[PDB]
DNA sequence: TTTTGTTTTTTTCTGTCTCGTGCCTGGTGTCTTGGGTGTA
DNA sequence: TACACCCAAGACACCAGGCACGAGACAGAAAAAAACAAAA
C-alpha cells in the first residue's frame, strides 16, 4: 500500500483474491488495481456524502446522506441500480399533476 | 395467526406517501398485503435454505442479505 | 365560526413531503416480526431470529413496497388517474417482471 | 474489515466530517459488493481466454465492463497510476 | 371493390408473424448500424456472421419485449394505438 | 444510419409484439431506444474483443455481452 | 455415467467443477448429483419439445418447438425468465380488448 | 470444441425415439445445459464460501438446486440426484 | 341476398432420416496409498 | 475435536461404438380445385 500510494490493503486483497476461488494463479498488478478501484470508488461516494451532508448542516454521514449522494449521481445510480441503501429513503419528488391546479 | 394484518392501514398509508402517492383507493390496501406477503416468503424460503445448509438454528443477518443478493435486492449496512 | 377544515390535496401533500423527508420506518416493528416469525415457521418450525436480520428483512421489504408505490402512481398518473388502483400493481409487478 | 481504510479516505476527502455506524457498515458492503463483482468478472474473462492467472488487464477489463464512462476511465486511469507507482 | 376495416388486417398481420419465427429486420442496414455504432468505440473492428445474427435476434427480441410492454401500457390507459408515453413508461418501469 | 431500420420494419416487430394499431410518433422514437439498446451491448462486446488482443468480433462476445446485463442468448454458443 | 445410469457424463463435469474456479476440491456426489439434474432437466425439455413438434407434424425439433415447449409450462418460463431463444418467436397471444365485437 | 450433442441426442432418443433434432435446436440445448450448469456451479461455490468450507459435494448441489428451481421442478431434480447417488455408491 | 375468409382433398418433388461403414478416442479391469468424512 | 476406514486420483493395459461421409427414401409445403358457415 506503501509503495503504490493507496490507503486501501494491497495484501489483504491479494489474500482475498487467493482465497475466493477465481483463479489458480494470482498476479501482483491486479490487487493493486483492485485496491485502486475501490479506493477511487470510496472517496468519491464520501465526497458526494460530506457535500450532502454540509448541505444539511450535518457534520456526520448518515445513511441519508449517501442515499442522497448515490440517488443524485447518474453513474452512481446506474452502477447501483439494484441496490437497496437501509435507512437512506427516498428523493423528495412529487410529480406536476398530483401539485394544486 | 393471521399476522398479515399486522400491516395496517396507517403503514401502507405512509409506505404510499413516501411513493408519491397522493390519492388511494380501498382494494389498494389488499392488493399490497398480498405482495408484501408473496415478497416476504419468496426472500424466508431462500433464508430458511440458506441456514438450513449451515446447519444452524438462528437465521442470521447474512443468510437474509445472502437471500436478497441471490434474488436481485442487494441490501447494504447488514454484513458487520 | 365554522372549524377550519383542509380540502382533499393538502394533507395528502404534507403527508408526502414529511415521509420524503424523512428516512425512518414506516412498518411497526411487533407486528412485521410477528408476520416474519409466522412466515419462517412454515418452512421450518422453531426458528430463531436476530434483530439484524429482521431489521434487513424490514429494511427490504419497505424498500420494495416503496418502490412498487412509486410505480403504481406512475401507472395511475398514466391513465390519467389520480387514484392509485390494483390494475396499476398488477400491470407494475407484470413490466417488472414478476408476474 | 474496511473500517479505518474508509475512515482514512473520508479524512482525505474531509477532514471534517465524521461517519456513523450504519454509514460505516453500508460502506463496508459496498466495497465487498464491488470487490465481489469485479472479482467475478475477471476470473469470467480469465476463463474465457484459457488463462489461470488473473493480472491488471483482467481486473480494468472488469472495471471497463461494470462502471459505467467516466466513472471507468477514472478508476481506469487511478489503477494504472497506482499499478506503475508500485511496479517502479 | 373489396376493402378491409381497419383493424382486420392488422390482427391478421399480428397472427402472422406471431406464428412465424423469421427475422423482420433487414439484414444489411442492421449489419450497417451495427458496424457504424462499433467504429465510435473501436477503430478497424471486424464481425462474424454468427455475431451479427446473434445481436439481430437479441435486438429483436428486446423490441418484441418493449412492443409487448407498450400494447399492455396502452390498453391500460383505454386505447388502442400506442404512444412514446407508453414506450417511455415502460423503460421507466423496467428500469432502463 | 439509423434510418436503415424502415418505418414497416418497426411495424412488424410491433405486430409480433401484439400491437394492432400504430402511431407516427413510435418508429422514429423506438429507432433511438434500439440505437440505445446496442449503445448498451455491442460496446461491452468490443471491451471483450479488446481482452483477448482481437481484432474479429466475435459471436462468443456478443454473448457474453448480452449475459451480462441479463439477457440471456441460446443458440449462439 | 453407467454406474449412476445416466446418460450425461460424470468425468467430463467433475473435470468442469474442477477447472471451473469454484472450489479448492469437488466431491464425489456433487459431480453425479449435478449430471442427474441437467438430465433430469433435457428428459423434460426434450419430451415436451417432441410433444409440441408431434402437434405440429414434424419428425424434428425446432426452436419454435422449444420455445412452445418452454413458455407454455409455468415453472420452465419462471425458471428461463431472462433467457432469449434465437428463432422461437413469441407465443401467439392476443388481447380480448383487440379482439372485434 | 467439446460439447454436450452427443448426449442431448441419447435423452432425446430415450424419451422420443422416433423425433429427431436440428442444429439451431442443439445449440440452444447446449446454451441451456452449459448455463445450468454455470448457474449450480456459481450457488455451490457461494454456498462453499459461505460455510468456509473447500469441498462441494452432493448436498451443496442439493441446495443449488433447491434455490434455483422452483417447486416441484426442484423436487423432482433433488430426488432424481438422490437416486443417482444411491446407484452410482452402490 | 351475394361476395369473401376458412377448411378438405389428388400428386410431386423436397430437405431431410436412418442405414452402411472405417479410426480412434474416450469406454473398462487392476495395484497403491491416503485423505475426506462416519460415527462418536 | 478424535480414531477409523474405504473408494477415488494416478497410472498401466486392453478394447468398442460415435461421427461424418453417401444413399435410398420419407412425410410434407406447395401447386390447385373444390367445398361449407359466418361475416360484412
Amino acid at each position: 500500500s506503501s509503495r503504490a500510494g493507496l490507503q486501501f490493503p494491497v495484501g489483504r486483497v491479494h489474500r482475498l483474491l487467493r482465497k475466493g476461488n477465481y483463479s489458480e494463479r494470482v498476479g501482483a498488478g491486479a490487487p493493486v488495481y483492485l485496491a485502486a478501484v475501490l479506493e477511487y470508488l470510496t472517496a468519491e461516494i464520501l465526497e458526494l456524502a460530506g457535500n450532502a451532508a454540509r448541505d444539511n448542516k450535518k457534520t456526520r454521514i448518515i445513511p441519508r446522506h449517501l442515499q442522497l449522494a448515490i440517488r443524485n449521481d447518474e453513474e452512481l445510480n446506474k452502477l447501483l441500480g439494484r441496490v437497496t441503501i437501509a435507512q437512506g429513503g427516498v428523493l423528495p419528488n412529487i410529480q406536476a399533476v398530483l401539485l394544486p391546479k | 395467526r393471521d399476522n398479515i394484518q399486522g400491516i395496517t392501514k396507517p403503514a401502507i398509508r405512509r409506505l404510499a406517501r413516501r411513493g408519491g402517492v397522493k390519492r388511494i383507493s380501498g382494494l389498494i390496501y389488499e392488493e399490497t398485503r398480498g405482495v408484501l406477503k408473496v415478497f416476504l416468503e419468496n426472500v424466508i424460503r431462500d433464508a430458511v435454505t440458506y441456514t438450513e445448509h449451515a446447519k444452524r438454528k438462528t437465521v442470521t443477518a447474512m443468510d437474509v442479505v445472502y437471500a436478497l443478493k441471490r434474488q436481485g435486492r442487494t441490501l447494504y449496512g447488514f454484513g458487520g | 365560526k365554522k372549524p377550519h377544515r383542509y380540502r382533499p390535496g393538502t394533507v395528502a401533500l404534507r403527508e408526502i413531503r414529511r415521509y420524503q423527508k424523512s428516512t425512518e420506518l414506516l412498518i411497526r416493528k411487533l407486528p412485521f416480526q410477528r408476520l416474519v416469525r409466522e412466515i419462517a415457521q412454515d418452512f421450518k418450525t422453531d426458528l430463531r431470529f436476530q434483530s439484524a436480520a429482521i431489521g434487513a428483512l424490514q429494511e427490504a421489504s419497505e424498500a420494495y413496497l416503496v418502490g412498487l408505490f412509486e410505480d403504481t402512481n406512475l401507472c395511475a398518473i398514466h391513465a390519467k388517474r389520480v387514484t392509485i388502483m390494483p390494475k396499476d400493481i398488477q400491470l407494475a409487478r407484470r413490466i417488472r417482471g414478476e408476474r | 474489515s474496511y473500517s479505518i481504510y474508509v475512515y482514512k479516505v473520508l479524512k482525505q476527502v474531509h477532514p471534517d466530517t465524521g461517519i456513523s455506524s450504519k454509514a460505516m457498515g453500508i460502506m463496508n458492503s459496498f466495497v465487498n459488493d464491488i470487490f465481489e463483482r469485479i472479482a467475478g468478472e475477471a476470473s469470467r474473462l480469465a476463463h474465457y481466454n484459457k488463462r489461470s492467472t488473473i493480472t491488471s488487464r483482467e481486473i480494468q477489463t472488469a472495471v471497463r465492463l461494470l462502471l459505467p464512462g467516466e466513472l471507468a476511465k477514472h478508476a481506469v486511469s487511478e489503477g494504472t497510476k497506482a499499478v506503475t507507482k508500485y511496479t517502479s
